[PDB]
RNA sequence: GGUUAAGCGACUAAGCGUACACGGUGGAUGCCCUGGCAGUCAGAGGCGAUGAAGGACGUGCUAAUCUGCGAUAAGCGUCGG
RNA sequence: CCCGGCGAGGGGAGUGAAAAAGAACCUGAAACCGUGUACGUACAAGCAGUGGGAGCACGCUUAGGCGUGUGACUGCGUACC
RNA sequence: GUAACGGGGCUAAACCAUGCACCGAAGCUGCGGCAGCGACGCUUAUGCGUUGUUGGGUAGGGGAGCGUUCUGUAAGCCUGCGAAGGUGUGCUGUGAGGCAUGCUGGAGGUAUCAGAAGUGCGAAUGCUGACAUAAGUAACGAUAAAGCGGGUGAAAAGCCCGCUCGCCGGAAGACCAAGGGUUCCUGUCCAACGUUAAUCGGGGCAGGGUGAGUCGACCCCUAAGGCGAGGCCGAAAGGCGU
RNA sequence: GACGACGUUGAUAGGCCGGGUGUGUAAGCGCAGCGAUGCGUUGAGCUAACCGGUACUAAUGAACCGUGAGGCUUAACCUU
């Protein structure tokens, strides 16, 4: 049995988030939580929130046990971008992109 | 000042091979409170080496 | 089976490449028409000091915009359906 | 009903022929960016292909020595308008 | 930078004369297949038995075809027992192509023989939209400067309160005109906006707030100048002026 | 990044104690003078990175990575 939790339209570039995601791939949930607690990155808070939600879904919907769960799969996907204008010198204008991403976490008893 | 050719995606990955970060190898356990904490750091509840430092 | 010597020799992937499977981004393609384009046969070819064309502000059980209307203000009288 | 900041965003239940039709909504192509698996790659020099060709993986086969993916080594080879 | 045989290296693997072998091209021969033009069999609505010979190609001339949208044939034919479109696989022709079928999709498609064209894109520093590269690199806007305690909150270097420190003071203080038009006060919210966070804001939403016989406008009077009944002048429009 | 020293069985850094060096007679009090000042206590007070010492403060018990006798062939040797 597998349980899925997602966070779509997160305000962070996929490249920055992917650094944290690779840290907990394939690890146990108990060990994964400790690692995220002592990581000084903004994306760590975002990923930790999603992982906790997936764990809760397993008990309520599937009736699983914490001791047998581990992070089977994890990946990050790019989302829509927002266009903005930044004035420059001598009357020139520039385009600014504010990227977002989708975060998916899969936990299973395997 | 500027490039003459477009770098490939393969080259971009090669430069990025040193950007991976490292996790904490391990963390200590308090002697009295029993909770986990960073080595040489105060615990969340205010303990340190079982001395109960100020926890305001 | 043991020691020494000489010759030969797989298992590593920080990353990267090709193929396949499953996704994200993006809005092409197919299908659709209360909108347009070009004509035929009939109309009518003017409105205004009895205040025009076009506008401002108001008007509901009503905060905004559109349509209608004008302090008798999403309406009043009369004759027909 | 559950996680979350009486959030954003998700997992169940329910409606429906269909929810991978959930309002960022018919169909959902390409550039571009990711996860998984097989094979190759850290003493080798250049339009990256073409002719020859070992090994490995996999599907077949009345072992029929064939099919598919990968490509150590070697001859030739300086894009298009 | 050896740099005046392509390199090793050679006393023949150098030079002259004579002779016999072998290597060597898309040239010639052998085997299989396609097409153009000739003469013959008077074959034949023409394909062959034959039969000789030919087939590099820019500018350019001549000949023959594939596919796309629309009209007739069609009140026909195929289709919810799954159409167009999208994505794979197998077979097939000399080529542009064609046929069958798995998955996705959920309502239209069209043989044959004729007819008509907005009928085929890689380039024009082409036009519109979407997405890459440099790169997680430069930068975050006057070098007047900050430190600590408490409070609120999911979260406080930036918000509120308190004690210190620093800066302007003919202003970086106070009151107006011009211009702007609710930015003013209170409650509430944090997606977007603020070059960071945000509980805060000139941001989102709702309510409240501008009281004159004496201040200003209107009003009475005129300057520069404008308009101007009659009038003078000018093809028309119109110009000057009491 | 790297490189060197040390972590209680301890002088690695700060503080502390003594000394050195630099500056040049602190403050308070007393005396002389109408006063500005001068003189005594006094070469006084203060003193960064330096020298010789000292566990007062901080360098915690653990945890983590790295394994378990190390291929085939031939010759000489153990057994010249």
């Amino acid at each position: 049995m597998e349980t899925i939790a997602k966070h779509r339209h997160a305000r962070s570039s996929a490249q920055k988030v992917r650094l944290v995601a690779d840290l907990i791939r394939g690890k146990k949930v108990s060990q994964a939580l400790d690692i995220l607690t002592y990581t000084n990155k903004k994306a760590a808070v975002l990923v930790k929130k999603v992982l906790e939600s997936a764990i809760a879904n397993a008990e309520h919907n599937d009736g699983a046990d914490i001791d047998d769960l581990k992070v089977t799969k994890i990946f990050v996907d790019e989302g829509p971008s927002m266009k903005r204008i930044m004035p420059r010198a001598k009357g020139r204008a520039d385009r600014i992109l504010k990227r977002t991403s989708h975060i998916t976490v899969v936990v299973s008893d395997r | 000042a500027v490039q003459q050719n477009k770098p490939t995606r393969s080259k971009r990955g090669m430069r990025r091979s040193h950007d991976a970060l490292t996790a904490v190898t391990s963390l200590s356990v308090d002697k009295t409170s029993g909770e986990k904490h960073l080595r040489h750091h105060i615990t969340a509840d205010g303990y340190y080496r079982g001395r109960k430092v100020i926890a305001k």
